[PDB]
Order: C-alpha cells, then sequence, then structure tokens
C-alpha cells in the first residue's frame, strides 16, 4: 500500500537572488512561497517540479549554492539564514540556523568556508566555518557607513590562498571594494580600500569571471541608469604604468586604482569601456564560461546578449529576444512584466536561457549554436492562495481557482506525440479559463465543458467553451468528448478580457494544422498549430480563455458557496453575512437562469458549506454558530422545506461537511474547530430523524474532510485534513474507524489545507485526490489501494 | 525641476456610512451599485485615469510606473513626484491592503523589492527621484486618533475633508453621515499634528437660497473654527445618474441661471483671505451627462471681468504667484518686503510669513508656523515640552532674477535660510519654545537634515 | 427625502445595519468607536413650555429692507401623545408684504 505524488505546482517570486543551478547536476532550486522548489529540465519526461523543501517561516529572497562542495545556504523575511546539506542525491535537509540580524536580509553570495550576510540594518557580516566542525562560524561584522548607506548586491573571489576581495554596492553611486586575509578562523585587516567611480545611480549588479590568466580579469556594472560599464583588474608585474613618473596628459576619467594589499601584493584597477542601448532598468548580468560574453535582462522583459566586438572594439549585442509585446495579464500597448532572474548553460551544443516571468511563468529558449532558437515547454502555478476545488463531471480535467484571479485548467499528458501511450504519464497546465479584476472565489463544474463561477462581486456567471481547445484536449489528454461539433466557433486573443468571446465578431487566426505528433487521432486538433507539448507560455496568457454565457444576480453581498443538483437542472448558492436576514439561500433553475421565490430562512450567521444529499431529495446546511439542518424538497416544483435541524452539535465552529453514497443509507459527517470529526447516521425506529454514531478528536483544528465515492470490501474511505497541512487516510465501515496512515510530513503542504477532492475515474488500477492548500500550492495525490 | 502629479486608484468598494442613512449621498454619481459598476464612487469610469486603472485591473504599480515612463517620454525628464489618491473613502478597506498598497508605491520609485513597510521607507529615504509627499482622501468618521497614526507612518503630508455645507438640515437630506460640528473637532485634532487640511464647497443644493449660500461662505471664512488653508468650489451639476436628477424628474428641483451664478462667484472671490489658495472655480466635469446647470470651462474668466467692474479684485495665493523660475520675470519685479501675518484658528495661534511686492501684490516665498496648544496634542513628542510646528515651507523663491540687487552668482539659494531663521527666532522669543519639529515628504529628509534638525519618529525637529 | 431600497436584497431604514461585513476568528463584533452618527435627531423633539417669569404680550417686528416681518405669540398646541394634554408653547410666524 503506497501513494504516489502525481504532481507539484507552484510559481516564482518576484525578487532577483532566487533562482540557483548546480552546473555538475543541473538542479534548478528557487524559492517559492516560504519554502524551496526543485526542477530538473534536462530529462526525457517534462515531469516539472517535484519536491519542495521546507522549514522556513517568512518569504525567501536569497539562495546560493556553495560552489562545488555539499552546502546550500537560504534567507527568508523572517530575519533567519539556514543552511542546507545534502541528505541525499537529490534531497537537502536543514543543519544549522543564523540567531543573529534582527533585520532582514537583503545580500547573498558565498565561496568555500565563507558567507557573506547583507543586513538592511546596514551591516555586512562574513562568516568562515571551521576545519572539523560544519557549523560556519563568525570571522567579522562591520558597516561600511552607518546612517546613509543600504547593501543590495554582494560578490566574491579568490586573490590567492588566504587572500580575498569583497565588492559593495547600493545606495549610492559608488561600487565599494575592500580586501582581507585568511586567519585561524577570523579575518584582520579588512576595510575598505577603493571606491571606484562611474554611474550616477544605484549598483545593482556584480560579476567576477574566473582567472583565465592569473591575476588579470573584467568586472561588470550595471545600474539604475541603464548602462553598463566594465572594470579591468590585474595583479602586480602586470599592473599598467607610466601613470607615474612620465610626462603623460592624465585625463579625469582615467584614472587608476592602485593598492597595496599586503607587503607582496599589489593590486591596479581601471575602467575599460561602456556599455548602453536599453529600455529600462537592469535586473540580471550572468556570465559564461567558453565566451566573453553576457546576457542583459531588463524590465521591459527583453533579453540581449553582448559580445565582444573583434572589428569596432565596442561590445555589441549579439541576439535579441522577447519582441512579443505583453504588458501584465492585460495588454494595450507596450510591454511590461521585466525579468527578475536568469540561468544560461548548455547540456552539449544547445544552449538555454531561462528567465522568471511577471505571473510566476518560467520561459525558457533552446538555441543551436547562437543562430537559430525555439521555445520549449515551461511551467505555470498560482502566486496567492489557492481556494476551492472542482473536478470534472467524468473524472477528468480539474479547476483550481486561487486568489490571483488565474483560474487554471489542468490535464494529464497520455498521448506521447508517438501514436502511443507515454511510458509514464505527466501532468502540465493545459488551459488557462478566465481571468478579470476579482479574486474568483468559487467554481464549480456541471457538465463535460460547462461551469459556474463567482467571485467578490454580488454576481454568479456561468461560462462556455470554445472549438480550439476541445481538439487540442481530445488530442493530448485524448479522451473522446461526444457530439462536440454542435459548439459554435469561438475566439483566441482578447485586447482586454472580461470573458473570452462566443459570437460572431472575430474569429480564429490560427489554421487546422498538424505540425507534429500526428500518429495519435490525426485531424483532431481544432484550428490551431498541434504542438509537440501543452500550450505555450506565451500562449496561455491570451489564447486559452472561456467565454462567458450567462449572468445572474440575487444575493446582497459577495458569493460564499454554491453546489449543483445531481439532476444538472437546480442550482443552489448563498452569499456571507452574520445578520438574520442575509443567511440565506437562493436556487436557480439551469434551463432559464431564473429566481425562485420562496426563501430558506434558518441561520443567522455566514454559511459555510452548502451540500444536496446523494439523491436530489435533500439538501444540507452548514454555518459557524454550530448549527445544521437537512431540507426536504417537492419533486413538482423543486421548492424546499425545513425536516430535520439540530442547534449542539459541536463547541467550536464548522469547517466542512460531506456526504456518503447511495449503497450505505445516507450517512453523512461533520467536522468542527473543536478539532471534532462527528458521524452523523440515520434511524427512525423511535423517532424519524439523524443520529450521531460516533466522533474522533484531534490535536489541532480540522479544516476540511471528503469521502470516496463507493465502497470497496465492505468498507469506505475517508480523507482528513488539519490546519497544520498534514493528512489523514481513513478506512471505515459502520462504528469500526479503521486508520490507513499519516501521510508524510516530508511530501505536505506546509500551511493550511483548504480543500481535498477525491476523484471518481479510476484507471490504472488506482485512483486521484486532489489538494489544495493556502500555502500556494495545488498538489495532485494517486492511491493503487489494494 | 520637474514637479510631477501621478494619480493612482483603489478597487471598488463602498463607504460604510450609506449603512445608518441607506443610500450614498444625493450627489455622488456612479459607483459599484450603478450601471457602470467597475468603477469606484463619484468617478463614471470614463476618465482618462479611469481607462488606464481599469487595464491593469486596478493595480498602483503597473499605474504609477506606466504614468512615470509615460511622462518621461513625452519630453519632461522627472525627479519630484507627489501621489494623489482617489475614488470613495480608502481607509475604509482592511489593514493590509493599506500597508500593500503604500509599499508598492513606494518600491515603484526607490527601485526596492522588499516588505516590512520600516524597511521600503528607510530606503525610500536615501533614493533618487524623490517624492514630496502624499494626498489622502478621507472622512470626519476615520481621522481618529489611529487612523492619524497610521497616515503619518505612511508618509502622507496633506488632508482634504469635505464639508460641503455649514447647515444642519442639509446633512441629513443630503445622507451624509456627521454632523456639522464635529468636523471642527476634526480639524483641531488634525491640524496639531501639522496636517495642511483642504475642503470642499457646493453653492447650490437643494432647499438653499442665494442669500444662504452668501453668509454661509461669509461665515466660513471669518468664523475662527471654519479658517484652512485651501479650498475647492464645485458648482452644482447634474448627472442623470444621480439622485439628483430623481428630484428634476419629479419636479422637487431647479437650479440658477447663469447671471445669478456668474454674480455669485464674483462676490465669493472678492473675500478670499490673503493665505488660502482657491484651487478650481473651473472644475473638470463629465460634460454630455449633465442634464442641468449650466456651462463651466471659463466661469473665472467672465468673474475676473466682473471684478474689474466693481473693484477689490482675487487676493489668493493662485493668482500672486511667481514660480520657481522665469513665468514673469519679463519685467524686473519692484520693491521686496517681507509680510507677516498672525491668527488664531482652531484653538491655536499660527503665523503665516511671506516674501512679497507690496507695490503690485506678487508672492516669492511663503511658510507657515504653529504654537502647540495643549488641549489636543498628543503625540508623545509633543506631549513632554512647549514646541511649535513648521507646517508647511514653500520657496519659489528659487527665482535667478530679482528686484534691488539679487545675488549675482549665488541667485537666491541661501533665500529659505532667510526665512528659515527668521522662524527660529520668534520660536526661541514669542513662543519661548524648547524644540522646533518640520513636517516633510520622506523624499525631501535631507534639504531640513543640513541645518541641523534630527530625525525622531516621522518628524524633522531640534531643540533651543 | 427617503431612499435606501436595493433591488435583490433587503434595505430600508428602520432595522437595517450594515454594508460592510467583515470576519475575524474570534468572534468580532460592533463598529463602536465612532460617535456622533446618524445627525437624525436620537429621540423625538423637545417641547417648548413657557416658564413662569415670563410676560404674555404680542410682539411684531420688521426687517431692514421692510418686504417680510414676524410676529410671535402663544400656541395652545394639542398634544396628540395625550389626548388630555395641551402645551401652551412661545412661538413666532413670519409673513410678508
Ligand atoms: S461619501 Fe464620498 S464615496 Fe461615499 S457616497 Fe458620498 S461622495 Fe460618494
Amino acid at each position: 500500500e503506497c501513494i504516489t505524488p502525481e504532481a507539484i505546482f507552484i510559481g516564482a517570486n518576484k525578487q532577483t537572488q532566487v533562482s540557483d543551478i548546480h552546473k555538475v547536476k543541473k538542479i534548478v532550486a528557487f524559492g517559492a512561497g516560504k519554502t524551496i522548489a526543485l526542477w530538473d529540465p534536462i530529462e526525457p519526461n517534462n515531469k516539472g517540479v517535484y519536491a519542495t523543501l521546507k522549514g522556513h517561516e517568512a518569504e525567501v529572497t536569497c539562495v546560493r549554492f556553495v560552489p562545488d562542495s555539499d552546502f546550500m545556504v537560504s534567507a527568508s523575511e523572517d530575519h533567519h539564514v539556514k543552511i542546507w546539506k545534502f541528505t541525499d542525491y537529490s534531497h537537502l535537509q536543514c543543519i544549522q540556523t543564523i540567531q543573529h540580524y534582527s533585520k532582514t536580509i537583503v545580500a547573498l553570495s558565498a565561496l568555500p568556508s565563507l558567507i557573506s550576510v547583507g543586513c538592511a540594518d546596514g551591516t555586512i557580516s562574513i562568516w568562515r566555518q571551521n576545519i572539523q566542525n560544519d557549523e560556519f562560524g563568525l570571522a567579522h561584522e562591520f558597516t561600511i557607513k552607518k546612517g546613509f548607506f543600504y547593501p543590495l548586491c554582494l560578490s566574491l573571489s579568490k586573490v590567492e590562498e588566504k587572500k580575498y576581495l569583497l565588492a559593495i554596492g547600493g545606495t549610492n553611486v559608488n561600487v565599494f571594494i575592500a580586501s582581507f586575509i585568511l586567519s585561524d578562523s577570523g579575518i584582520e585587516k579588512c576595510r575598505v580600500v577603493a571606491e571606484l567611480e562611474g554611474h550616477e545611480d544605484w549598483v545593482k549588479s556584480l560579476a567576477f569571471r574566473h582567472q583565465e590568466t592569473p591575476g588579470d580579469y573584467l568586472l561588470c556594472s550595471g545600474s539604475q541608469d541603464r548602462y553598463i560599464r566594465l572594470w579591468r583588474i590585474r595583479i602586480n608585474d602586470l599592473i599598467d604604468d607610466s601613470e607615474e613618473d612620465s610626462k603623460k596628459l592624465t585625463l579625469l576619467s582615467n584614472k587608476q586604482y592602485k593598492f597595496q594589499i599586503d607587503d607582496e601584493l599589489r593590486v591596479g584597477i581601471n575602467f575599460e569601456a561602456l556599455i548602453m542601448g536599453h529600455d529600462d532598468w537592469i535586473s540580471s548580468l550572468q556570465w559564461h564560461e567558453s565566451r566573453l560574453q553576457l546576457l542583459a535582462a531588463t524590465a521591459d522583459t527583453s533579453l540581449m546578449v553582448w559580445e565582444p566586438d573583434e572589428t569596432s572594439g565596442i561590445w555589441v549585442c549579439s541576439l535579441r529576444l522577447g519582441e512579443m509585446s505583453s504588458k501584465g495579464a492585460s495588454t494595450a500597448t507596450g510591454s511590461s512584466g521585466g525579468f527578475w532572474s536568469c540561468l544560461w548553460f548548455t547540456h552539449e551544443r544547445m544552449d538555454f536561457f531561462l528567465t522568471n516571468g511577471k505571473t510566476g511563468s518560467w520561459r525558457m529558449w533552446a538555441t543551436k549554436d547562437n543562430i537559430i532558437c525555439d521555445q520549449r515547454l515551461g511551467i505555470s502555478g498560482a502566486t496567492k492562495d489557492v481556494t476551492d476545488i472542482a473536478w470534472s463531471p467524468s473524472g477528468e480535467y480539474l479547476l483550481a481557482t486561487s486568489l490571483d484571479q488565474t483560474t487554471r485548467l489542468f490535464a494529464p499528458w497520455i498521448y506521447d506525440a508517438s501514436g502511443r501511450k507515454r511510458e509514464i504519464a505527466t501532468w502540465h497546465e493545459f488551459s488557462r479559463p478566465q481571468i478579470h479584476g476579482y479574486d474568483m472565489i468559487c467554481v464549480e463544474t456541471v457538465t463535460d465543458t460547462r461551469f459556474v463561477s463567482g467571485g467578490d462581486e454580488k454576481i454568479l456567471r456561468s461560462f462556455d467553451l470554445p472549438k480550439g481547445v476541445a481538439g487540442m484536449l481530445q488530442k493530448f489528454v485524448g479522451i473522446q468528448f461526444e457530439e462536440k461539433s454542435e459548439m459554435p466557433d469561438s475566439a483566441t486573443v482578447p485586447v482586454l478580457g472580461l470573458s473570452n468571446k462566443a459570437g460572431e465578431d472575430d474569429a480564429n487566426e490560427d489554421d487546422e494544422e498538424e505540425e507534429g505528433g500526428n500518429k495519435e487521432t490525426p485531424d483532431i486538433t481544432d484550428p490551431l498549430s498541434l504542438l509537440e507539448c501543452p500550450p505555450m507560455e506565451d500562449q496561455l496568457q491570451r489564447h486559452l480563455l472561456w467565454p462567458e454565457v450567462e449572468k445572474l444576480y440575487g444575493h446582497g453581498f459577495e458569493i460564499t458557496c454554491l453546489d449543483i443538483s445531481p439532476d444538472q437542472k437546480l442550482i443552489a448558492s448563498a452569499c456571507r453575512s452574520n445578520n438574520v436576514q442575509n443567511a440565506v439561500i437562493r436556487i436557480f433553475s439551469t434551463e432559464n437562469w431564473l429566481e425562485i421565490k420562496p426563501a430558506l430562512p434558518f441561520h443567522s450567521l455566514t454559511i459555510t458549506r452548502l451540500k444536496f444529499s446523494k439523491d436530489g431529495k435533500f439538501l444540507l446546511s452548514v454555518c459557524r454558530d454550530r448549527k445544521w439542518a437537512l431540507w426536504e424538497r417537492n419533486m413538482e416544483d423543486n421548492t424546499f422545506e425545513l425536516r430535520f435541524k439540530n442547534e449542539k452539535p459541536h463547541t467550536r465552529i464548522i469547517w466542512d461537511a460531506d456526504w456518503a453514497p447511495l449503497e450505505f443509507g445516507n450517512v453523512f459527517v461533520t467536522a468542527s474547530r473543536d478539532k471534532t470529526v462527528k458521524v452523523w447516521r440515520h434511524q427512525k425506529e423511535p423517532a424519524d430523524d439523524y443520529v450521531l454514531e460516533a466522533s474522533i478528536k484531534h490535536t489541532k483544528a480540522v479544516t476540511a474532510i471528503s469521502i470516496h465515492d463507493s465502497m470497496i470490501r465492505e468498507k469506505i474511505l475517508i480523507s482528513v485534513g488539519l490546519e497544520n497541512g498534514e493528512i489523514y487516510l481513513y478506512s471505515y465501515t459502520l462504528g469500526k474507524f479503521e486508520l490507513i496512515t499519516q501521510l508524510n510530513e516530508d511530501i505536505t503542504p506546509a500551511d493550511k489545507i483548504t480543500r481535498l477532492r477525491w476523484s471518481h475515474l479510476k484507471r490504472n488500477g488506482k485512483l486521484f485526490l486532489g489538494v489544495g492548500s493556502s500555502d500556494l500550492s495545488t498538489r495532485i495525490y494517486s492511491l493503487a489501494y489494494e | 525641476s520637474g514637479i510631477a502629479v501621478v494619480a493612482v486608484m483603489c478597487k471598488p468598494h463602498r463607504c460604510p456610512h450609506i449603512a445608518y442613512t441607506g443610500n450614498i449621498c444625493v450627489y455622488c454619481p456612479g459607483g459599484p451599485d450603478s450601471d457602470f459598476e467597475y468603477s469606484t464612487q463619484s468617478y463614471t469610469g470614463y476618465e482618462p485615469t479611469s481607462m488606464r486603472a481599469i487595464r491593469a485591473r486596478y493595480d498602483p504599480y503597473e499605474q504609477a510606473r506606466g504614468r512615470v515612463e509615460q511622462l518621461k517620454q513625452l519630453g519632461h525628464s522627472i525627479d519630484k513626484v507627489e501621489y494623489v489618491l482617489m475614488g470613495g473613502t480608502f481607509m475604509s478597506l482592511p489593514k493590509e491592503y493599506r500597508e500593500d498598497f503604500i509599499v508598492k508605491l513606494h518600491n515603484a520609485l526607490s527601485g526596492f523589492n522588499g516588505n516590512d513597510i520600516d524597511e521600503a521607507i528607510l530606503y525610500s529615504q536615501q533614493s533618487l527621484t524623490k517624492c514630496v509627499g502624499i494626498t489622502i482622501e478621507t472622512r470626519p468618521d476615520y481621522c481618529t486618533q489611529t487612523h492619524l497614526d497610521d497616515m503619518l507612518k505612511y508618509g502622507c503630508t496633506r488632508l482634504e475633508i469635505g464639508v460641503q455645507s455649514l447647515y444642519e438640515d442639509v446633512a441629513r437630506d443630503t445622507n451624509r453621515g456627521h454632523t456639522v460640528r464635529s468636523v471642527c473637532e476634526t480639524f483641531a485634532v488634525s491640524k496639531d499634528a501639522g496636517y495642511k487640511v483642504v475642503s470642499h464647497m457646493m453653492p447650490d443644493l437643494p432647499n438653499v437660497g442665494m442669500e444662504r449660500d452668501i453668509e454661509q461662505f461669509k461665515e466660513y471664512f471669518e468664523n475662527p473654527d471654519f479658517r484652512t488653508d485651501g479650498l475647492k468650489i464645485y458648482p452644482t451639476l447634474v448627472i442623470r445618474g444621480t439622485g439628483l436628477y430623481e428630484l428634476w424628474k419629479t419636479g422637487r428641483y431647479k437650479s440658477y441661471s447663469a447671471n445669478a451664478l456668474v454674480d455669485l462667484v464674483a462676490r465669493i472671490l472678492a473675500l478670499v483671505p490673503p493665505w488660502t489658495r482657491i484651487y478650481r472655480v473651473q472644475r473638470d466635469i463629465p460634460m454630455p451627462l449633465v442634464t442641468s446647470g449650466v456651462d463651466n470651462g471659463n466661469l473665472r474668466e467672465l468673474a475676473l471681468a466682473r471684478m474689474k467692474d466693481l473693484g477689490t479684485t482675487c487676493r489668493d495665493v493662485r493668482t500672486r504667484e511667481v514660480g520657481i523660475q522665469e513665468v514673469h520675470h519679463k519685467v524686473q519685479p519692484d520693491q521686496v518686503e517681507l509680510i507677516r501675518r498672525d491668527y488664531y484658528a482652531n484653538g491655536g495661534w499660527e503665523t503665516f510669513l511671506s516674501y512679497e511686492d507690496p507695490k503690485k501684490d506678487i508672492l516669492i516665498g511663503l511658510l507657515r508656523l504653529r504654537k502647540a496648544s495643549k488641549k489636543y496634542t498628543y503625540r508623545k513628542e509633543f506631549t513632554s515640552q512647549r514646541t511649535s510646528i513648521v507646517r508647511e515651507l514653500h520657496v519659489y523663491g528659487s527665482v535667478v532674477p530679482l528686484h534691488s540687487r539679487d545675488p549675482r552668482k549665488f541667485q537666491h539659494q541661501g533665500f529659505g535660510t532667510l526665512l528659515m531663521e527668521e522662524a527660529e527666532r520668534i520660536a526661541k522669543e514669542e513662543h519661548g519654545s524648547e524644540k522646533i519639529s518640520v513636517i516633510s515628504g520622506v523624499g525631501v529628509r535631507n534639504y531640513y537634515g543640513k541645518l541641523g534638525y534630527e530625525l525622531d519618529g516621522p518628524y524633522m525637529s531640534k531643540r533651543i | 427625502v427617503g431612499w435606501g431600497k436595493k433591488e435583490t436584497q433587503f434595505r430600508g431604514k428602520g432595522a437595517r445595519a450594515m454594508e460592510r461585513e467583515a470576519l475575524a476568528s474570534l468572534k468580532a463584533s460592533g463598529l463602536v468607536g465612532n460617535q456622533l452618527r446618524d445627525p437624525t435627531m436620537p429621540y423625538m423633539v423637545d417641547t417648548g413650555d413657557v416658564t413662569a417669569l415670563d410676560s404674555h404680550e404680542i410682539t411684531i417686528s420688521w426687517r431692514g429692507d421692510c418686504d417680510y416681518f414676524a410676529v410671535s405669540s402663544v400656541e395652545e398646541v394639542p398634544d396628540e401623545d395625550d389626548e388630555t394634554k395641551s402645551i401652551k408653547r412661545r412661538a413666532f410666524r413670519v409673513f410678508s408684504r
């Protein structure tokens, strides 16, 4: 008995020191939310994120691998720095914490047996570890200039066995350079020794290239003044001369910075060249290995590659990537969003350029030796809390909304472009349903290709399906969609999207095109160029939207919760409040989209859960005032009436309740902040009502529950989640709590769980479970229960 | 130079004073409940700023960055920008929203990418493209001491609290939730904190005559309670979607003609005290949707012709300003003198210093000073001894040319020091103070740190 | 003057309270701490019963430009509150040319 984590979904932050690679292994480890996610692009399988190292408390800012060693350091907004050591070939673990720095950390850079920390208090700290004990000891903590300086970026270089330098930039126009020499555990003779001139704004990027020829190398600098400049550095016996004791014309800007570091080492630094030609502030500068080239990212999302000019001596940009015009999610004119990080690496000879997007979407380009380029499959995910989940009626593609108005539409990849099954199927995002100004709290799926949603406005909306998406799914996820030809043609790109389009005003500008993978269900792709992978990041933001069908009013506040009748004819909805008259429910009919007159007044506080019975006869109502009710329906006019009620089930508020199948005889379960899970059974011998069977309690508050669709070996399944993030799987028959397992803390979403949902369409002898939490995460688990 | 005004927008919401009156105030157009429904109140959503806000889905970062870049690309280079917020009642929204909003608005210019607003403002102090304050719009019911502390921490410098009338029936018949008298204590508590306060007025309202309109303004300017540092006059225009159009539909409303309104404006402009800046008698309106009223694009263009026919022309700040550099230096000015006025306003004595030409009445530089009282101060900075506050420093005296032997190549760069030492003289002698403080935007916390003022909390203070 | 109705919800004054519902996990309540709201009078207006030392003469006054005038007297209001209580109230009225 075991599980298999099917998918992991998360989005990147908007900082600059987040990304990091390990060249010998090439494991992209980047911070996200309050954890550090791992990913690997070099694989025939495009799986994605597989593990999120946890342990922090606030948002992570700086992540750095120690170059060719066995450690990794992270820094978070919690005013803390954490150490990690390889515990497995592809897994790490926290080993040490740092208890200094009441203020946060902004800059981070490290070389073996040294840690550089820039505390926004205004201080710079240098650490050196011990010979035999892995606790990185403290060597020095100093300040460049109190009161008027704040660091932004740091860097390091090893001059010799025991001699090192250090560069500092930030809220000024000069680049400071200090030096120090090694000792037993501490550092001595450490002070600022050079103040290079240059830019007219804040220093933002530093880069020390390796030493090809010993003692002489180059430093690059970029600033908010849109210009990039260079500085050449030489060791003694190669320092440029004739500055002293020679009749020559010294210019104002060609000053040479010489320093006698020690009794035997003197370094000379000069200015070399000025590089410009950009549209916004520089954000990332990265070196190379086999060329004198640099990668430049701006705030306009533009990407430039700067190369030396053997003809004119002044470096000219080699390649310019990112000509697509896109600002934010809604594009009107110009482009914006920028690139807030970068990585550059080649496997054999395909160069790879990866950058973080504006909505937590990695964008990665492969290229054939500086000539031609092509975008490969990236990653996408949520950037805020994940509230509500909803499966497909058939047991298919799920919808998982969030607080950042980015509706999701995932799907499994089973047709692997070879006409056969992928040996190991992988999940990906296949459609982005809707975007708008509000938060899109609640969403529900009624039929195979229809859904009803509601955010923080007082209205509910019902949407439709375009054509291209239908064919694209029936190609890649493949599963047959019957009578899909009745749907009319839709569009792809709206200038501003309250929803997509379902009319004759526009059309689709992509032709029917099977570019690749034509060996499974050929000519199923509705007009589009058939990819070799799920839709691209350039396509997700402006192509895969679903048009809206109907609007419907009725509430007096923002939408809280709704549910769909099993007959797919009736729907119930309700908004939150604490007054008696604003805690009612309103119902609508799908064939006419109209309100039914009578009201359902029973509660005085916010409605928490709305759930019809297994048959369209009863409706469950649960709230926070610890009162629950069951209402009966008249099949003639679909109206309702109150039948069953109870007023003292718990002491703390009730969070979630779920039903039971028709086989076992209409049982239900309630979960409340009393950490109490109570099971309610039916009995009618001495009185026709619902009775109490048993209950269980945990150490922390329960948050959501889910019960499997059917029964397995005269017992059913149960899932319970906490606000600590753990998940418990249970087997249960009448009166018997047969605990299955507690899910691993090494896989759980660290924050409060919000919604757990069991799927029904079993395939490969296993079932699926969808987990949505407020940890900026949405996960899929598999159950191959025997 | 390069003074910039970049307006931003907040997400739509509902001011809670509707709750105890039922609807919005009668004259407020549009709103979430109206047909537009994607727009903050008092704005129809058809303004250019509304368009730029909608396409960004009401996000401060994108609006600020886009407007700044557009202004820079047009041909002007910006290094001094003042933010202004609009729409409804910004303070009603929850806690985290305001914090995140302010942090984003400061990190847009600072280039910072952090949190913990203290650090954001600390980095914004040491940044290029300095910010010279914020202008927050709020209501009397939300100006309590906790909220005032919040605004002081954020970096705001001046408020604008509307009153719209001084009669007592208008407050209830316009569905506005505050008695008139409480605004006076609001002004009293606000002023002692150093916040410049500006108000609003609307001449024509239902059940108001031309007379009552005249003496309400007269009482506003004369009474020692309604003396504030600014004004805005909004002639009443009837939009179809407002609660004002219903009155005209039912015949329960009628407006003034053109002659009556121009005479009223002419009389009003002939009474303004010389320390209040009349902002806009010729305000900006949604033009085609108005159903009742008169044209307002050139009201003052005719009011000036009226004062030239009756005498006693206007004396506000705006008409007498000469500007930072060469706005009216086509002619060499005349005798320059120092004029000092004193007045009692909101339970305290205040002083207004200016450098003016008395023969032709132009203005070059001005300063405001307040002697702190004992019945309104609550800050731990001002509750330890007597103190005085420089509410505003204003130096258009950055003028290069002048009258009476201007500095040759020093060109009035020490002109502001004259006023600063003048203020310190009477702070030491007349007030008998033991500490003097100045309030300013975070971006200009160094033009005052050279004269000796040192930082405590959100204030720039030095002892005696 | 009253207008407090919104469709698709229960509104209008007399009982309705809120438009700014918010939650807290510790059972928060009350918009208290905002004094002097609702400029409508807290209770029914006061009466104008006369004091003992007052006389009972008839007074007439004019205006500056002599277009309107005013005259004072003492009415006997029936005070519908009690069908046996009637109040002698000092009040004046305004007349024209
Ligand atoms: S207080 Fe302001 S936002 Fe609210 S109704 Fe009145 S004018 Fe509109």
